[PDB]
RNA sequence: UUAAUAGGGACGGUCGGGGGCAUCAGUAUUCAAUUGUCAGAGGUGAAAUUCUUGGAUUUAUUGAAGACUAACUACUGCGAAAGCAUUUGCCAAGGACGUUUUCAUUAAUCAAGAACGAAACUAUGCCGACUAGGGAUCGGGUGGUGUUUUUUUAAUGACCCACUCGGCACCUUACGAGAGGAGUAUGGUCGCAAGGCUGAAACUUAAAGGAA
């Protein structure tokens, strides 16, 4: 039985943090058999099996949950990973566009004013929601990691979130009622010729005089 | 941006977040989140007409108490934004004068106290 | 020891599992989320994906393998890259049945540079 | 206070405890709610009390 | 301060207070004067020939060693370019752009670079012609 | 006459995801050829539509086509802006730095003119001719120092510290004449509008509906 490992690189930054909760990081992993491994000098955590392991697919999970700590999330927040439920999702959003300026600006549509936007969709998904870079990581159950890659992408062309928001207001109203189930719901749903060469400048006075 | 009940859930996700299927509904939302969301409600309809000094006024503290409970709030703010400045979070654009409105805000009704700004600075 | 490869699609609306030879010529066993149930919806399901691994491991104990090597992928492309529910489920399953899991390795196709145009 | 403003078991109790307080004189008024928090202070059962009641009477001085 | 860029760099060089020549320069003047009309029959310019006379042979500055320019000190050899040193090279500099968008039709920068380097001749133009150090009926191209 | 911490040109080692033309690679997608197996596969909140025992989906090997250039990717670099991210070669061009090289006022701002050139949808920052700074970072240069490095094959860097010039930004500071909203009411004007079961009126009139 050989032993399946995982490690993931952490920024520095990131160390003093990891510190601190890698006795919790420990016993949450310690609850699967699964052993773990803080290296601070090469700025890695590494995850393994052990021979009372006996989960075969939960060091996936437990590799899930490092990458997750490398990347911001808080602990108590990542540590749901470990459920069957969860799962995290990384969306890019770095390819949409062309144009820097329109990147930031849908960009920050996606956050909304005082971060309501992205709340609004965190709680009727269910899902963390972490805006980063060129990137957009999600976690949470499988139904709503995939609404919130729909809105995401919609996004970034050019349809504005507030939409997305309001659609899922209407369709979970829409679930809770029996009747209107097979009967489709999108009615009720918010609708010369190039020259290489310069043409010549126009004399200045004193050239004339000359 | 005429739709009230869409406009006010997206205003109001911050508090029903902190204190709670996620019960936004009228009927269903019971609790603090009630008497917060009614008053942040009240407020938004008294701003309009009403005049500043009259319409907010922060709790009376003491000095030495409000001094140190804004130093407090600042230092989380900056921890806040140097960890995600330091990662690569983005976050919500805020005004110079104002302070940013963090988690904690919602939870410990610090803005009751402290206020969205230092008054004194901004009519400086 | 007979060692198969145990190749695991877990997409979100469905999971194959498919065990074949570890050249991967010779299929020995595929069996999907939708045969194991009734109701288009409930395809994608742990249970599905834990009634497809059951028939999966029987067949794969009648010919003769006894371990298999997971490789398990998601959609990829351009499309997410994370395995479904199913995926998790049916590698439990596997296990249960008591077929020895040899190596588990995520083989989701990632492309370099996605056919996605920036206009 | 805290229940949905429509629930009929925040009305019914609401109505109840308005009824019990002013029957024993304690509220002088039925109609509001509020008065639950405003109205209701150690001063309205004091006034109550035997002594206060016969000096409104003007059976004492 | 770049006139054609947003450039505002300072890098020049800093000519020493003292005008006389240094103590430790003990070579004739009149040996000097040969080397540069040598280096000016080579085909050298006078920008080039005070590279090598201050390199390799200790020349600071031909005015502070031998009183004269080194312009000067070749004209009253007979030595004299056609066209001042800096518009032969904008010259030359715009026949290699010219050349290139011959070959190359697609390049729209090196066509807004020629934009650019013709405007230096015709300002750099302009000048001489006013001082007569160019005839008057000179034209570029 | 100086040789402007004005301007130009020259030379030296460099820097760049600047431009043009070729060239190389990469997995992905689509299609095709074989290839093992067999009943579903994609998609949705459900479906519908689409493919499928002439073998779909999936598996292995191989070929072709078009596009693109992930991770590394940064409040970093280059470009006048729009914009620019695989390798190698060629063609010119450019910035800063270094210079005890050269011209000697050749300059600054500029209406006209010339070159290049579905989308928006929560934002925001007193301004200037203007002082002194701090941390970090990119390129160049000088000096110190001792670790990586290494030796008469040629090349010959990385890191640490101080100083300096020029950039992208951030955080602070001294100075300055820089000269309508929200509502209410209506004996006016213009529109929109009430009612009585339908059939059914010149007909107290059928069948069938409506209400009950
Ligand atoms: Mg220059
Ligand atoms: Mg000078
Ligand atoms: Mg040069
Ligand atoms: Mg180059
Ligand atoms: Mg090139
Ligand atoms: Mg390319
Ligand atoms: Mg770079
Ligand atoms: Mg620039
Ligand atoms: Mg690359
Ligand atoms: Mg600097």
């Amino acid at each position: 039985a050989e032993e399946s490992s995982f490690m993931t690189l952490f920024p520095k930054y990131r160390e003093s943090y990891l510190k601190t909760i890698w006795n919790d990081v420990t016993r949450a992993l310690d609850k699967h058999n699964i052993a773990c491994v803080l290296d601070l000098v090469e700025g890695s955590m590494t995850v393994k099996t052990t021979r009372k392991t006996y989960d075969p697919a939960i060091i996936l999970k437990a590799r899930d949950l490092i990458k997750l700590l490398a990347r911001s999330v808080p602990f108590p927040q990542a540590v749901k990973i470990l459920q069957d439920d969860m799962a995290c999702d990384v969306i890019k959003i770095g390819n949409f566009v062309t144009n820097k300026e329109r990147f930031v600006k849908r960009r920050q549509r996606l956050v909304g004013p005082n971060g309501n936007t992205l709340k609004a969709l965190e709680l009727l998904t269910k899902c963390y929601i972490l805006v980063q870079g060129n990137t957009v990581s999600a976690m949470g159950p499988f139904k709503g990691l995939k609404e919130v890659r729909r809105v995401v992408e919609d996004c970034m062309k050019n349809i504005h979130p507030i939409y997305h928001i309001k659609e899922l207001m209407i369709k979970r109203e829409l679930a809770k009622r029996p009747e209107l189930a097979n009967e489709d719901w999108s009615r009720f749903l918010p609708m010369k010729v190039y020259t290489p060469f310069p043409p010549a400048q126009l004399p200045r006075k004193v050239d004339l005089e000359i | 941006q005429n739709d009230l009940e869409l406009q006010q859930f997206l205003r109001e996700s911050h508090l029903l977040s902190a204190f709670n299927g996620i019960v936004y509904q009228d009927d269903q939302v019971i609790g603090k989140a009630r008497s917060r969301t009614l008053e942040m409600r009240l407020n938004r309809l008294s701003r309009v007409n009403g005049h500043q000094d009259k319409i907010n006024k922060l709790e009376k503290v003491p000095m030495h108490i409000r001094r140190g409970m804004i130093d407090k709030h600042v230092k989380r703010i900056k921890k806040y934004e140097q960890e995600a400045a330091e990662g690569g979070i983005v976050l919500s654009k805020v005004k110079k004068g104002q302070f940013r409105k963090i988690e904690s805000t919602y939870k410990k009704d610090i803005e009751r106290r402290i206020g969205g700004s230092i008054k004194a600075r901004d009519k400086e | 020891q007979v060692f198969g490869v145990a190749r695991i699609y877990a997409s979100f609306n469905d999971t194959f599992v498919h065990v074949t030879d570890l050249s991967g010529k010779e299929t020995i066993a595929r069996v999907t989320g939708g045969m194991k149930v009734k109701a288009d919806r409930d395809e994608s399901s742990p249970y599905a994906a834990m009634l497809a691994a059951q028939d999966v491991a029987a067949k794969c104990k009648e010919v003769g393998i006894t371990a298999v090597h997971v490789k398990i992928r998601a959609t990829g492309g351009t499309r997410t890259k994370t395995p479904g529910p199913g995926g998790q489920a049916a590698l439990r399953a596997l296990a249960r049945s008591g077929l020895r899991i040899g190596r588990i390795e995520d083989v989701t196709p990632v492309p370099s540079d996605s056919t996605r145009k920036k206009g | 206070s805290l229940l949905p403003p429509t629930d009929p078991f925040r009305r019914k109790h609401e109505q109840l405890l308005l009824d019990k307080l002013y029957a024993m004189g304690v509220l002088t008024t039925k109609s509001k709610i509020s008065d639950l928090e405003n109205k209701v202070t150690v001063s309205a059962i004091c006034r109550r009390r035997l002594p206060v009641i016969m000096h409104r009477l003007k059976m004492a001085e | 301060g770049r006139m054609h860029s947003a450039g505002k760099g300072i890098s020049s060089s800093a000519i020493p207070y003292s005008r006389n020549a240094p103590a430790w320069f003990k070579l004739s003047s009149e040996s000097v004067i040969e080397q540069i009309v040598k280096y000016a029959r080579k085909g050298l310019t006078p920008s080039q020939i005070g590279v090598l006379l201050r390199d390799a042979h200790g020349v600071t500055q031909a005015r502070v060693i031998t009183g004269n320019k080194i312009m000067r000190i070749l004209k009253s050899n007979g030595l004299a370019p056609e066209i001042p040193e800096d518009l032969y090279y904008l010259i030359k500099k715009a026949v290699s752009v010219r050349k290139h968008l011959e070959r190359n039709r697609k390049d729209k920068d090196a066509k807004f670079r020629l934009i650019l380097i013709e405007s230096r001749i015709h300002r750099l133009a302009r000048y001489y012609r006013t001082v007569a150090v160019l005839p008057p009926n000179w034209k570029y191209e």
